[PDB]
């Protein structure tokens, strides 16, 4: 686990978070549907609800 | 058109008087479709001359709230016009980058979804905003790609005719 505490000397702001998250195109039998993008390995790496 | 012509010669104040009686005439015709045209001209004028925002009888934010929920049909280009004004205002109001990115996102998605070649005016405006937006963030690499799409000497209506020459000279 990384602990990246906010430091004044760190001005390295992040912009990827400000940019809206990407999505995915998956088409089922009925039609083409739109789902939020998840990384291929994100299912076992995603932030646990627990 | 006469209002545009005055704004073309930087008359500005005379153009203001010209525009007010256009509002009254629109009401007597009692036709809804022309009100969209008169409203869209407002901010286009104020986009060129932001110093005149207080003088209009309607604040800019009122229009955006109005045109966002104007309808769901028979608009086509209005929503494309609507969001770009919000993006410009959001940038000037120095709002958080998350909102500005989202607002530009809306206008980008709606403009490109329809034909962009035919709506040459808005497509150029998208490029100008995006180039400006990313330049403010400091990523010239992104700006470099988009600037190649910016048209030179094209300029726009209701803003003089030698403005392109002046703009080129400043650089």
């Amino acid at each position: 686990p990384l602990r990246y505490e906010p430091n004044n000397r760190d001005f390295a702001c992040n912009i990827i978070d400000d940019l809206p998250k990407l999505i995915r195109f998956v088409k089922d039998s009925k039609r083409i549907n739109i789902v939020p993008y998840t990384q291929p390995n994100s299912l076992w790496r995603g932030p646990d609800e627990d | 058109s006469l209002a545009t012509f005055h704004s073309s010669f930087n008359e500005c104040d005379a153009a203001i008087n010209s525009f007010e009686e256009a509002t009254r005439i629109a009401r007597e015709n009692k036709d809804m479709e022309t009100l969209n045209l008169i409203m869209i001209w407002i901010i286009n004028f104020i986009e060129v001359h932001p110093e005149y925002a207080n003088r209009f009888y309607i604040t800019v934010e009122q229009i955006i709230k109005y045109l966002k929920n104007s309808s769901d049909v028979e608009d086509a280009n209005i929503f494309s016009n609507a969001y770009k004004f919000e993006t410009l205002l959001s940038m000037v109001k120095e709002s958080k980058t998350a909102e500005v990115s989202s607002s530009l996102l809306k206008f980008m998605a709606i403009t490109l979804q329809n034909v962009p070649s035919q709506n040459f005016d808005l497509f150029q405006s998208l490029v100008s905003y995006e180039v400006k937006f990313w330049k403010e963030l400091g990523y010239e690499s992104i700006s470099d790609v988009y600037e190649k799409f910016l048209s030179k000497t094209s300029s726009s209506s209701l803003r003089n005719y030698d403005s392109s020459i002046i703009n080129q000279d400043i650089k």
